[PDB]
RNA sequence: UAAACGAUGUCGACUUGGAGGUUGUGCCCUUGAGGCGUGGCUUCCGGAGCUAACGCGUUAAGUCGACCGCCUGGGGAGUAC
């Protein structure tokens, strides 16, 4: 379970706000929101979200989660915020939203995803 | 997966999403996955396969159509 | 043209510089992406004998931290 | 004899500091039978990537002729540092001793234009931002 | 050691072409991401023609010469002595 009468009343930091961050995979989708200083402020994903197994790598879930993380932030109080995403997974405009939705707020869009000039690493998986 | 704005910045109401950006992606790939000398010419590189390929069937279709038998 | 060429200027179409480039920079601008990748020949039309040395460039830049090189950098 | 560029990026910081360092340079080649061809630079900056732990950063070349094992005592120079942060040597097949498209650029760019990056601003200011007075 | 590649020993002349790539280079009522000239290298298609056939085909597996290496059922076997 029950619950209370009641709810909640409340924040907590009231940042206004930050940015969030949204990573995801084939799986799954996690999403923190940070706060700003990198932080956090609420994270959640989605696994979270209730799905689970294979579910937590899909679009819906994420955009529930997120919508969740947020909520959460509102206890944390944004305003609002921008956002930055990474990996191959789930993505998106429809995931932003959710942020936002909640009534934060976005505008933002970047994402950021990682690539090293490469060597580290992937495995030869399985099988083909 | 998601397109950078950011040039702009669209407000919120909105979208975003147009245009997508340079994304997507790099070492992917290798996920999983795997390397091979030649064999990346039907794994992957595909194309070698084409290609001809399309020229093509555009005579085809000439054709076909013509004479038509299409 | 013709006894006359060069003028009349002919081209240069694609490519602006037809040179390895490094000083610069932008019309290198563009020959680099979002992701700090080089642009490929594809997509232009160069070109190559001139890709590459355009890139590169851009390598380098980047190796004198005047361009990107992943992403991240941009 | 080799004949090359030689480019390298200074601490802001210390832009000021290295144009009373050039004789360092010359050297290193002078003593080694060289000689300088480049002298400019260019302000500042924007780097991306950092060097450190700053973004920004002062771009300068040289560049000379050098001979062609002597070469690296420049290198050297510099690495030894700091600040010059970061230098390059390329590479001029006897080449080029004319620069650079932001100094032929200078402006319309900067005046205007625009850059893209960058930083003139910083720097400025830095005028704040930046004091010394020791070596 | 290799499916160590043209799956095709090295060298050289001759014998229909077309289309694409690349590069030293001739000239250019210089126009373009181009036009025509002259060599080197190269990929795809294919005539003559060869081949059991697939295939190869001016970079031959067509037309020819010199020098060198290899073959004479399968299994026993690149195994033993």
């Amino acid at each position: 379970a029950k619950a209370p009468i009641r709810a909640r009343k409340r924040v907590r930091k009231q940042v206004s706000d930050g940015v969030a961050h949204i990573h995801a995979s084939f799986n799954n989708t996690i999403v923190t929101i940070t706060d700003r200083q990198g932080n956090a402020l609420g994270w959640a994903t989605a696994g979270g979200s209730g799905f689970r197994g294979s579910r937590k790598s899909t679009p819906f879930a994420a955009q529930v989660a997120a919508e969740r993380c947020a909520d959460a932030v509102k206890e944390y109080g944004i305003k609002n915020l921008e956002v930055m995403v990474k990996g191959p997974g789930p993505g998106r405009e429809s995931t932003i939203r959710a942020l936002n939705a909640a009534g934060f707020r976005i505008t933002n869009i970047t994402d950021v995803t990682p690539i090293p000039h490469n060597g580290c690493r992937p495995p030869k998986k399985r099988r083909v | 997966p998601v397109i950078k704005v950011r040039e702009n910045e669209p407000f919120d109401v909105a979208l975003r999403r147009f245009k997508r950006s340079c994304e997507k992606a790099g070492v992917l790939a290798e996920v999983r996955r795997r390397e091979f000398y030649e064999k990346p010419t039907t794994e992957r590189k595909r194309a070698k396969a084409s290609a001809v390929k399309r020229h093509a069937k555009k005579l085809a279709r000439e054709n076909a159509r013509r004479t038509r038998l299409y | 043209a013709r006894y006359f060429r060069r003028r009349k200027f002919c081209r240069f179409t694609a490519e602006g510089v037809q040179e390895i480039d490094y000083k610069d920079i932008a019309t290198l601008k563009n020959y680099i992406t979002e992701s700090g990748k080089i642009v490929p020949s594809r997509i232009t039309g160069t070109r190559a004998k001139y890709q590459r040395q355009l890139a590169r460039a851009i390598k380098r830049a980047r190796y004198l931290s005047l361009l990107p090189y992943t992403d991240r950098h941009q | 004899m080799r004949h090359y560029e030689i480019v390298f990026m200074v601490h802001p910081d210390q832009s000021e500091q290295v144009p009373g360092m050039i004789e360092r340079y010359t050297a290193a080649i002078t003593g080694a039978e060289g000689k300088i061809h480049r002298l400019e630079d260019w302000g500042r900056r924007q780097l991306a990537y950092p060097i450190n732990k700053l973004h920004k950063a002062h771009y300068v070349l040289m560049n000379v002729e050098a001979p062609q094992e002597v070469i690296d005592e420049l290198e050297t120079t510099f690495r030894f540092n700091d600040a010059v942060i970061r230098s390059m040597v390329m590479r001029t097949k006897h080449a080029v001793t004319e620069a650079s498209p932001m100094v032929k650029a200078k402006d319309e760019r900067r005046e205007r234009r625009d850059d893209f990056a960058n930083e003139t601003a910083d720097d400025a200011e830095a005028g704040d931002s930046e004091e010394e007075e020791e070596e």
